[PDB]
């Protein structure tokens, strides 16, 4: 494949987000700030920022149907943004009720509901209610025993898959009265009240992302044991016709994204992203898409020498610091679509501690 | 500092100050010394008269050693009978000094020099026997063994003047033979003593200092002389150190420094110890920065953009 460095982040980013036109993109960094960017012509400029949070913001995304932005930080509170017609954009908390730091928010396909992930054993499902202006949070606290680590919608927008820290894998019913209409029959199930415990699969590990495929029909999560499992439900009440686990040697995968109906992209402490191809027959490690093991007379100008004199000084060695290959250089956060419409991806973006937000081209 | 020095400094500095002083001043200062010698300094019936007492625990085995009349003919008229809870005390009264300053000098130095003067005692007495059994000797070389075993049994002395420290010596024809029975308490102190100690004895092997008195060591067990020796455990966990003092090593003109140089031996091991401790500190912090300099790595090129001096940038540009 090949990759494009978009920007290199002062600070650790944990998540980005881009617009339904891929204008500009919004991430997060390690404090309590929230930064905006858009191009420069060939290159990415700074926005704005929002300091309406107090603590650590963990997850910020972007809704590209209605270009609104929501942030869930440490500071157990919620903030929704939209743009103002003049160009600026308007605050409003949402009331989450938690009792701890939320850890991973995400827009409905919809984006009429966004449910949020958090430590408080618990998870806040919150909508719009028109005839009040108001925001309202519901619990989803029946099967739940741990931390959330990650959460997925379903196209159906009904189910949500929870990835729970509790090494097992959680897929509930999000689906609420005044909002949704009546979903059509599923594999997962038909009769899906709000709260009900469509599918528990167990893990060798926190399962750090989960993941429906984009037929809607199927799962896969990843544990810290540095495993993808692919689930292929049969019915409800049924154990699922086949338990596809492949098994890598390298770091924990940290998120996963489904390429197309057969294929899952998914990235983790390894500095790289992967490629999964198979059916329902099984699946197996395709290709290194970071290009494996690259390792990739004259004046000396001042700041060269001056460097090379605080190296020497500093230290014994004098030498390049690091020359890391891959081109990454720290743990990624995630992956999300760039463009191409459902189920035909062929370009995804990517961000990390290292701060790069480095787009994949297939 | 490397050698440990012979006197008190602290009565030498008072009496230099008080000699040459105009106006006097009544003080009361006890003052304790190594090896648990204590000196109490008071001004009890004169402003102008100033007492000086002495303190050790083996003084009674001085006195049976002959050192009264040694202490008498050292210093002079200026005995004094001894105050309650000391030893040896010496009454001076300024109105009565040499006028000359050399002579205030050396009686100064002479006063504060107190601890050898009166340790030294047992040393002299080993050396008039040497000497007469030196000339003995000479009278008739075939008369020699006899006469050094029977020196070796009658005049064998000892003093216990530390309950871990003893000094035994004995004279001869020829030599003054002296034992120490070294033994550190505060484990680490042992510890680092056994390093001192090997490293001590190897020291007069080396050609390079030939000349100095032979040394013999030998811990787990005493010499033969002084096993029957009471006072001397069967080697528990007592070093036995042993200076061979030839005659050339006391020469006339070399006795005093001898002796004071043997008494001071282990406090000068015991101050050296703490020094060698002391070096450990410094060269270890010294390159546990080495360490720091080896991790200052992993950490990427960063600007600090003024932080001129004893404040913030100082300016807004």
């Amino acid at each position: 494949a090949t990759s494009q460095v978009l920007h290199i982040l002062p600070k650790p980013s944990y998540e980005h987000a881009f617009n339904s036109q891929r204008t500009e993109f919004v991430t997060t960094t390690a404090t309590n700030q929230v930064e905006l960017y858009e191009q420069d012509g060939n290159g990415w400029k700074h926005a704005r920022t929002f300091s309406d949070h107090d603590k650590i913001v963990t997850c910020v995304d972007w809704a590209p149907k209605s270009n609104r932005i929501v942030t869930c930080s440490q500071d157990r509170n919620a903030y929704v943004y939209e743009k103002r017609p003049d160009g600026t954009w308007k605050q409003t908390l949402v009331l989450l009720r938690l009792n701890r730091a939320a850890t991973f928010v995400r827009w409905s396909p919809n984006e009429d509901k966004f449910a949020v992930g958090s430590g408080a054993r618990v998870i806040s499902v919150c909508y719009f209610e028109q005839e009040n202006d108001w925001w309202v949070s519901k619990h989803l606290k029946r099967p739940l025993r741990s931390t959330i680590l990650s959460l997925d919608w379903h196209p159906n927008n009904v189910l949500l898959a929870a990835g729970c820290a509790d090494r097992k894998a959680y897929v509930l019913s999000a689906y609420v009265r005044d909002v949704d209409a009546k979903p059509e029959a599923s594999v997962w199930g038909s009769r899906l009240p709000f709260n009900t415990v469509c599918a528990e699969y167990p893990s060798g590990g926190w399962v750090h992302a989960v993941g429906f495929s984009p037929s809607g029909n199927a799962l896969a999560y990843a544990g810290h044991d540095s495993s993808v499992t692919i689930a292929y439900p049969s019915a409800p009440e049924q154990p699922p016709r086949a338990l596809i686990t492949v098994k890598l040697s390298q770091l924990p995968l940290r998120s996963l994204l489904w390429a197309n109906e057969s294929a899952i992209v998914a990235a983790g402490y390894n500095y790289s992203p992967i490629l999964l191809q198979g059916n329902e027959s099984g699946w197996a490690h395709t290709r290194d898409l970071d290009a494996g093991t690259s390792k990739t007379e004259g004046p000396v100008s001042f700041t060269a020498l001056r460097s090379t004199f605080r190296n020497m000084d500093l230290k014994g060695s004098s030498q390049s610091i690091s020359s890391l290959p891959t081109v990454h250089q720290n743990m990624i956060a995630t992956l999300r679509p760039y463009a191409g419409t459902p189920g035909n991806i062929t370009a995804f973006t990517s961000s990390g501690t290292d701060g790069r937000v480095v787009l994949w081209t297939l | 500092m490397l050698s440990l020095d012979y006197n008190n400094i602290f009565i030498y500095e008072l009496l230099t100050e008080r000699f040459s002083s105009e106006n006097p001043s009544s003080i009361d200062q006890v003052v304790t010394d190594f090896d648990g010698v204590t000196f109490h300094i008071s001004t009890p019936e004169e402003k102008t008269k100033i007492l000086i007492s002495l303190s050790m625990k083996c003084y009674p085995e001085l006195v049976n050693y002959g050192t009264l009349d040694l202490l008498k003919q050292i210093y002079g008229a200026y005995v004094h009978e001894p105050e309650m809870g000391y030893n040896f005390s010496i009454l001076i009264d300024l109105q009565q000094l040499p006028a000359t300053d050399e002579e205030k000098e050396q009686l100064a130095m002479s006063i504060s020099m107190l601890k050898r003067n009166v340790l030294a005692a047992p040393f002299h007495r080993a050396f008039t026997k040497q000497a007469e059994l030196a000339d003995l000797a000479r009278k008739d070389p075939e008369n020699a063994p006899m006469l050094d075993k029977q020196a070796t049994s009658q005049e064998l002395m000892a003093i216990h003047y530390r309950d871990e420290e003893t000094i035994v010596l004995w004279p001869e024809h020829d030599r003054v033979t002296v034992v120490f029975s070294t033994k550190f308490r505060e484990e680490t102190d042992r510890i680092f003593g056994k390093v001192f100690l090997q490293e001590f004895v190897d020291a007069r092997r080396r050609p390079a200092i030939q000349t100095a008195p032979q040394v013999l060591f030998s811990y787990r067990d005493p010499p033969l002389e002084i096993r029957d020796i009471q006072g001397i455990q069967k080697g528990d966990d007592f070093g036995f150190v042993t200076f061979v003092l030839f005659e050339r090593h006391f020469t006339p003109q070399n006795r005093e420094d001898c002796i004071s140089h043997i008494q001071v031996f282990r406090n000068t091991l015991h101050f050296h110890i703490k020094a060698s401790k002391a070096y450990m500190h410094q060269r270890m912090r010294k390159r546990v920065a080495d360490f720091q300099k080896v991790l200052n790595r992993a950490k990427p090129d960063v600007e600090l953009e003024r932080k001129t001096a004893t404040g913030r940038s100082f300016v807004r540009a």
